[PDB]
């Protein structure tokens, strides 16, 4: 029920079901974004998974056991987006990274636009580590997206 | 509500991928909400 | 766009 590998997060009412975002299950922990689950339990087949750790400023959330990715850009590199998009198949995307400015330092970012339940797919060096998290970003003058490469704290 | 997991793939770099995308430079705030903003 |  905690097979490392990047999951949709689903949920259901009476009717079908709606993705909601995506994470990555790595070391027996499940990441995500806290915007996708606000900390809620999570059903894996027939068990639970329960939140460990969560910080609503950095939009991150991890489930079962403290936060495992500590992968980081190089901040030179091309990666890889792995988008999981509700309804298609996962695709990996390659994109050299811009870079969101900060007071508190510099970020790296994607610009790449995807629906709103692509968010928590994971983002990848060429060795394959998550690096950080997509979807949590901001709209600019023409309408397109840039995501932070969202990173916790190990 | 029911929110649950599914099992989507394996994480793996794809040889020879899509190369695609801008590499914007922007200068953001980021609230305590998690929020980031482009600063005007 | 969390900003499809």
């Amino acid at each position: 029920e905690t097979t490392d590998g990047v999951y949709r997060v689903m949920t259901r009412r009476l009717l079908g079901s709606t993705q909601v975002g995506v994470g990555v299950m790595q070391e027996g922990v499940f990441h995500t974004m806290w915007h996708v689950t606000k900390g809620a339990a999570l059903r894996s087949g027939e068990g639970r998974l329960d939140p460990y750790w969560g910080d609503v400023k950095q939009d991150l959330v991890s489930y079962c056991g403290p936060w495992k990715l500590d992968a980081a850009w190089d901040g030179l590199s091309e990666v890889q987006l792995l988008a999981v998009p509700p309804g298609e198949r996962a695709k990996n995307i390659q994109t050299l990274p811009g870079i969101f400015k900060t007071k508190d330092g510099d970020i790296g970012a994607v610009a790449l636009d995807y629906p709103a339940g692509t968010s928590g797919s994971p983002i990848l060096d060429k060795c394959g580590r998550v690096i950080g998290l997509y979807g949590n970003g901001v709209v600019i003058k023409n309408g397109s997206y840039v995501s932070a490469i969202t990173q916790g704290k190990r | 509500v029911d929110m649950y997991i599914e099992r989507a793939g394996d994480i793996t770099w794809e040889k020879d991928a899509e190369v695609t995308g801008n590499s914007p430079r922007l200068d953001v705030a980021l609230d305590e909400s998690g929020d980031f903003s482009l600063v005007e | 766009k969390k900003k499809x």
